[PDB]
């Protein structure tokens, strides 16, 4: 038996190892009650953590705890997983061996720091760390690979080779969901819809996931958008009030590509890729042309495969067969693998272990893992 | 003739107006506007958006 919980820094999973689909999943959020002597007279636990916090969102002080992907507070982190184990997964976590996961190029003090209070606070004899883009192509289901992730705090390319992340030739970029949603508020206020309150925000969020699509020919998108009311699409907020959008559903997506509408100076994610491959070796590109992968929510949005595979083969020399790959359930897919991860028994082997723990202990995260 | 001046028939004039002074406030005018959602371009046949600002309000006080 092993555990599997996963932050693609927008909301997090929590499912049993070898499971097709997790047991839980929550938004990654954690919120305190705002008069401590209340809380400490109710016996009301200490925070609420996962929805039930959002359908108290007002009531009470939220805050987020992996922004930008990195670890904002150690102690609302373990809160969360607290909030996990327990509520959602009720297993003893001193029982059953629990994976956690990581963005790259974590500043090493993290690594230690979380293995020490996962490992001394929450008791599990055994535990083991990976990072997102690895367990996402354990759930393509290669060693080979190129992943795009995007879960809505943080966007990243990954070079993994048989198995193993070339450092160097990764790059951050931090233009992610939330980010998006900012601009689609924008854009949406100059029609004059002018969504600002938290409650309006995840509204937004909403019709990202309802209405968006990439374009592909953009210019021509926007055109035939000016040109006819036949591509609008309509909608209706929870207040009966109807909102309807054109050119923007397209529009607020191309911004990956076209970072400048945010102000930005970093190329578009495509672009950003292409110099990260260009990072990695010739010996190895073909490969990385082979499998192209995308992950994370971001790439909820429809057609996006068709526009990287276009984008990218222009900026590519034309001379590889390119090959986008959008696995359907590429969101969870980042769980998905390390639910498979961690049902391989040789990793039971793998596992940094008590014994060990107390001499190799913070370390071995560092020397002994991956 | 064309008698010279508009400002001639001004100072004929002789009244104060109905609301020009009683009405004078501190308050900022479009502090008072509530939000409200419907866009700049309604449709020919719904309100235009000015007039769901003052009708919610007016609604309101």
């Amino acid at each position: 038996t092993a555990l599997v919980c996963d932050n693609g820094s927008g909301l997090c999973k929590a499912g049993f190892a070898g499971d097709d689909a997790p047991r839980a999943v929550f938004p990654s959020i954690v919120g305190r009650p705002r008069h401590q002597g209340v809380m400490v007279g109710m016996g009301q636990k200490d925070s609420y953590v996962g929805d039930e916090a959002q359908s108290k969102r007002g009531i009470l002080t939220l805050k987020y705890p992996i922004e930008h992907g990195i670890i904002t507070n150690w102690d609302d982190m373990e809160k969360i997983w607290h909030h996990s184990f327990y509520n959602e997964l009720r297993v003893a976590p001193e029982e059953h061996p629990t994976l956690l996961t990581e963005a790259p190029l974590n500043p090493k003090a993290n690594r230690e720091k979380m293995t020490q209070i996962m490992f001394e606070t929450f008791n599990v004899p055994a535990m083991y760390v990976a990072i997102q883009a690895v367990l996402s192509l354990y759930a393509s289901g290669r060693t080979t690979g190129i992943v795009l992730d995007s879960g809505d705090g943080v966007t990243h390319n990954v070079p993994i080779y048989e198995g193993y992340a070339l450092p160097h030739a990764i790059m951050r970029l931090d233009l992610a969901g939330r980010d998006l949603t900012d601009y689609l508020m924008k854009i949406l206020t100059e029609r004059g819809y002018s969504f600002v309150t938290t409650a309006e925000r995840e509204i937004v969020r909403d019709i990202k996931e309802k209405l968006c699509y990439v374009a592909l020919d953009f210019e021509n998108e926007m055109a035939t958008a000016a040109s006819s009311s036949s591509l609008e699409k309509s909608y209706e907020l929870p207040d009966g009030q109807v909102i309807t959008i054109g050119n923007e559903r397209f529009r607020c997506p191309e911004t990956l590509f076209q970072p400048s509408f945010i102000g930005m100076e970093s190329a578009g994610i495509h672009e950003t890729t292409y110099n990260s491959i260009m990072k990695c070796d010739i010996d190895i590109r073909k490969d990385l042309y082979a499998n192209n992968v995308l992950s994370g929510g971001t790439t909820m949005y429809p057609g996006i495969a068709d526009r990287m595979q276009k984008e990218i083969t222009a900026l590519a020399p034309s001379t590889m067969k390119i090959k986008i790959i959008a696995p359907p359930e590429r969101k969870y897919s980042v769980w998905i693998g390390g639910s498979i991860l961690a049902s391989l028994s040789t990793f039971q082997q793998m596992w940094i272990s008590k014994q060990e723990y107390d001499e190799a202990g913070p370390s071995i995260v560092h020397r002994k893992c991956f | 003739v064309i008698p010279e001046d508009f400002q001639e028939r001004v100072e004929q004039q002789i009244i104060g107006a109905t609301t020009r002074l009683l009405t004078q406030t501190d308050f900022p005018l479009q502090s008072y506007e509530p939000k409200v959602q419907v866009p700049f371009q309604v449709l020919p046949g719904q309100c235009p958006r000015k007039i769901e600002i003052e009708r919610r309000k007016q609604q309101y006080l």
